[PDB]
């Protein structure tokens, strides 16, 4: 059906520079928007990242806005971001979220508490 | 969480010990039904002016 | 544990997946390669049904191949008759936002819901001109998408909150309540030896269920997006299933697996709703630009377009006895095909 | 005639009667759709709104200038909102409710703005948005135990637009931050609009009494736009 | 029969007035027919206005096809003829004005304050009916031309086909001058990045196009009564007879509701 699997968790001391990486299965991954989500221990569901169809619309979020990089492959069909110097407010774990329907550039509900196209979650503590 | 694995093993569990059938009797069983009223259905053989009431 | 209830689901699904590869010998789209085609098939709107003033959500065709049913989103339940292009009846909705509506098998009752999670049951036989209202079965958390009647007294419901349920009408309470899902659900028909159902929801998922038990019997997958629209073969054992990507797709019970896929390299806009031909034969959908489009479902091509509408198209329907075809739309006009 | 055919006249002529009276009614009345978070405050607007007067969802009704407004709000469903938005297609306007003194959460707003924005069927509806709370906004900037900065960057780049109007007498920063707000949305706004549907930005807090009169005046320019070109 | 005879007084003649007015009039009858087809053959533009171009199209039509019918006269006796289609223009034409009048309030009423075919019908055929009812008791007073078929001028009679011009023709003025203020402010910021000149031709076109419609050539018809300027009595003949063609031109061609509707209609079958 629908598979989304994480990768690239781990605890790291500030300072350090990760790689999370996220592999989808189960459509054709050429025309789907994708984002980055995450939770924080005792936190909600939160935004991180957004990115469109093809590769040429990027957009991040303020606190993060000079640290990470959001990518992609239509080929390895997989959705990364990148991280270089951390902080200790930074501990999560994170989720990548499909968009709900194809050729379309409106988004709705990747943050919602349950979603049928949204994987498992990948660990990253920094302390 | 446990409960909802649980629900899912079980589910999967009984799914899996079900019998199946191959599709050819399956797509056999559909040409018959359609080769067997194709006489009765209109809109592949269609009346004549005095049967189809909206004609009329 | 978690960790060995999951490894044990992986290892089922895993067996799952070995067993419904082990008797896919064939492809529906193999086998009747050899039918000979309808050929073109085209139908002039024979009669035009005006009247509505907003979106038409959904029609119902009674058991006589004469009576028909409209239901739209500006307060109207429209009681129609097809012949003179009549006006038999008008009933003004409590709510508004409503997207289900059925006729009583013996032509008695009928029923409405909407976003408010109620389902209104009126009869027909009634001393003042009104179809009064006798019944407000209740008890969701969430909107309703259809509602059909397996009889006069035993009646079934499903409701995007994952569940679907089978209610008997004089008390007013639950039977049996069929959980398994995991998104919102759309749409439910009944079968035609009245003992099953089945139904789809907003996931990967379309199921099987029995009646008065309540277990539930099978789980298909395929599907890349939502569902939107499902049927009954006459036969009782097959279902063709729409989805929100522009596809298609055909079923058997028995085989636990899709048989044949309905798609073309230009269709980028979605699906309505879908029904079925008297014989077997067509395959009748709304897609989602301003067409309906006419199947034959042996063959995965097109065998002719209606057009004629001005808006999307969610309605769609075929007579009891192979007379017409209605269709509706948000240009709020039916029409009646022959 | 038979009696079938008199019957059927009969009843056709009665039943397009009632219709050909209800079509007015069904012309005559304004619809809205009504959206919101959960500490942004729909409630407080539609209080002050209703002055100006289990289940799945809450209406409310209102009279300005002799025309009367419908408010749709959404209650009692579930948090997968695809499904029943798209019944609000043929609506006038969105109003969209804010906070602005948060800054953990202006990130998901501007996100729920840009989902709302580009939608399919949603390409044809104005949106009428209200940020709300600015009292503590001020409060929060004049203390400054924290800085906004903290999780907006560009603010140590940003300098008073040359068209704001600080009428009550503020401090210089209140109308920096205010404007960045505001310039936040209006950004998503401007980026992909095509004449068909506008923004219109608004100031207010939890105490006003004018927010009806401000949709009366969006509605009047949409409904104007829109005879302007069906008609030339 | 010089077409100025509608407005002028002295019975001014000369044969290019004729030949031209004959050339004019025929093809603004013939531009009226394809208005009234092509208006009834298409459906989805129901609504008040195409109901105004319709039944004003039907009365300019009527009066102008029996004017072709029964001006030119020998100039002798008068037959009853004569008087009655003298009179039957005079109705005519009153209901092309009283029609042009409810199409400017129309525009009104879509413009500024922006919050039934019967009744239209109704109005807009009532009250020239009155109009010209009232004239009914005058009987060879003036009442079909000595020379001609039409009105007279003794006693100020000719004040039923000229008064209504003039107050129909100021009132349509003023609404004009408003629609041109507000949407002049409106296009400022409807499309701000377009240069002046393509606004400025853009506003020019509609300005002509509600000229034509919203009928305000006919003012000629109040500074003719001078007689020497010939040539005003020639911008007259030119501006006034091309009506049908002109209406034709800007509110059947141009306008976008039949333009993509008319070639599909023409693959009907």
């Amino acid at each position: 059906q629908v598979q989304l699997q994480e990768s690239g968790g781990g605890l790291v001391q500030p300072g350090g520079s990760l790689r999370l990486s996220c592999a989808a299965s189960g459509f054709t991954f050429s025309n789907y928007k994708m984002n980055w989500v995450r939770q924080a221990p005792g936190k909600g569901l939160e935004w991180v990242s957004d990115i469109s169809q093809s590769g040429a619309s990027i957009s991040y979020t303020g606190s993060v806005k000079g640290r990470f990089t959001i990518s992609r492959d239509n080929a390895k069909n997989t959705l990364y971001l990148q991280m270089n110097s951390l902080k200790p407010e930074d501990t999560a774990v994170y989720y990548c979220a499909r968009c709900p329907a194809p050729f379309t550039r409106d988004c709705f509900d990747v943050t919602s508490t349950t979603y049928a196209y949204r994987g498992q979650g990948t660990q990253v503590t920094v302390s | 969480s446990i409960a909802q694995a649980r629900k899912l093993v079980e589910q999967l569990k009984m799914e899996a010990n079900i019998d199946r059938i191959k599709v050819s009797k399956a797509a056999a069983d559909l040409m018959a039904y359609c080769e067997a009223h194709a006489k009765e259905d209109p809109l592949l053989t269609p009346v004549p002016a005095s049967e189809n009431p909206f004609r009329e | 544990e978690l960790d060995q209830l999951r490894q044990e689901a992986e290892q089922l699904k895993n067996q799952i997946r070995d067993a419904r590869k082990a008797c896919a010998d064939a492809t529906l789209s193999q086998i009747t390669n050899n039918i000979d085609p309808v050929g073109r098939i085209q139908m002039r709107t024979r009669r035009t049904l005006r009247g509505h003033l907003a979106k038409i959500y959904a029609m119902h065709w009674g058991t006589d191949s004469r009576l028909l049913v409209s239901a739209s989103q500006d307060g109207k339940l429209i009681i129609w008759d097809s012949y003179t292009t009549n006006k038999v009846h008008a009933i003004p909705l409590r709510s508004s936002w409503v997207m289900t509506c059925a006729y009583a098998p013996s032509g008695n009752y009928v029923a409405c819901g909407g976003l408010d999670n109620i389902c209104s049951i009126y009869n027909l036989k009634t001393r003042e001109g009104n179809v009064r209202v006798s019944r407000e079965l209740a008890g969701h958390t969430g909107y309703l998408s259809c509602c059909r009647f397996l009889d006069d007294n035993q009646i079934v419901t499903s409701s995007g909150d994952t569940t679907c349920a089978l209610w008997d009408i004089e008390t007013g309470q639950q039977t049996t309540t069929f959980t398994g899902h995991t998104g919102d659900v759309m749409s439910l028909s009944l079968a035609p030896d009245t003992r099953l159902f089945v139904s789809g929801a907003c996931d990967a998922s379309a199921k099987l269920w029995d009646v008065r038990e309540g277990m539930c019997r099978q789980t298909f997958t395929g599907h890349e997006s939502d569902i939107n629209a499902i049927c009954f073969f006459p036969n009782g054992n097959a279902f063709a299933t729409g989805s929100d990507d522009a596809t298609c797709r055909l079923f058997d019970l028995r085989a636990d697996q899709e048989l044949m896929t309905y798609s073309h390299d230009n269709i980028i806009c979605g699906i309505t709703s879908v029904s079925f031909s008297k014989s077997g034969r067509l395959l009748l959908a709304g897609y989602d630009d301003f067409n309906c489009n006419v199947w034959d479902a042996l063959k995965a091509d097109r065998a002719g377009v209606l057009a004629g509408h001005d808006n999307r198209v969610s309605c769609l329907g075929v007579t009891d006895d192979g007379m017409a075809v209605a269709t509706g739309s948000w240009d709020s006009f039916l029409k009646i095909w022959n | 005639l038979s009696a079938e055919d008199k019957a059927a006249v009969e009843r056709s002529k009665m039943i397009e009667k009632q219709l050909q009276k209800d079509k007015q009614v069904y012309r005559a009345t304004h619809r809205l759709l009504l959206l919101g978070a959960d500490n942004s405050g729909k409630s407080t607007i539609v209080k002050q709104m209703r002055i100006y007067h289990t289940s799945g969802i809450f209406e409310t009704k209102f009279q300005v200038d002799k025309v009367n407004f419908h408010m749709f709000d959404v209650g009692a469903q579930r948090d997968e909102r695809r499904k029943w938005i798209q019944c609000f297609n043929d609506v006038t306007a969105i109003i969209f409710v804010v906070d602005s003194s948060d800054y953990n959460r202006l990130q998901e707003a501007l996100n729920d703005f840009k989902s709302i924005w580009n939608n399919r069927w949603l390409r044809t509806i104005s949106v009428i948005l209200f940020l709300n709370k600015q009292d503590l906004l001020a409060e929060k900037v004049l203390a400054g135990k924290s800085k906004i900065e903290d999780y907006f960057p560009e603010f140590a780049r940003y300098t008073t637009p040359e068209d704001a109007t600080p009428e009550p007498g503020e401090d210089p920063r209140v109308t920096r931050a205010k404007y960045f707000i505001r310039d936040e949305f209006l950004r998503i706004s401007t980026a992909s609009g095509d004449g068909r549907h506008y923004c219109y930005p608004h100031f207010t807090c939890s105490v006003d009494t004018e927010n009806a009169r401000r949709i009366f005046n969006d509605c009047r320019d949409i409904i104007q736009r829109m005879h302007l070109r069906q008609y030339e | 029969s010089s077409f100025a005879i509608l407005m002028a007084h002295y019975d001014v003649e000369d044969w290019k007035l004729t030949l031209i007015t004959r050339v004019g009039l025929a093809l603004s009858l013939f531009c009226l027919l394809l208005c009234i087809l092509t208006f009834l053959l298409v459906r989805p533009i129901q609504g008040s206005r195409t109901t105004i171009h319709l039944h004003l199209c039907i009365c300019l039509f009527v009066g102008s096809t029996i004017f072709l019918a029964g001006i030119e006269n020998e100039g002798g006796q008068v037959g009853l003829r004569c008087r009655l289609v003298a009179g039957l223009l005079h109705y005519c034409f009153l209901a092309a004005f009283c029609w042009m009048s409810l199409e400017g309030l129309e525009l009104y009423f879509l413009v500024v304050r922006v919050f039934s075919t019967r009744w239209l019908c109704l109005i807009g055929y009532g009250v020239p009916l009155l109009i010209v009812g009232v004239s009914a008791a005058i009987y060879s007073k003036g009442y079909g031309r000595p020379r001609y078929c039409w009105l007279d001028f003794e006693q100020g009679f000719l004040w039923s086909f000229l008064g209504p011009v003039t107050f129909i023709i100021l009132c349509n003025a003023v609404i004009f001058v408003t629609t041109v203020w507000k949407l002049t402010q409106k296009f400022s910021e409807i499309n701000p990045d377009m240069k002046k000149l393509k606004k400025a031709r853009a506003l020019t076109i509609t300005a002509i196009a509600q000229l034509f419609l919203l009928g305000c050539t006919w003012v000629f018809g109040l500074f003719i009564f001078d007689d020497r300027s010939l040539v005003l009595t020639y911008v007259f003949t030119i501006l006034n007879c091309l009506q049908g063609a002109f209406l034709y031109l800007l509110h059947c061609l141009l306008n976008k509701k039949v333009r993509e509707e008319y070639r599909k209609w023409a693959c009907l079958v």
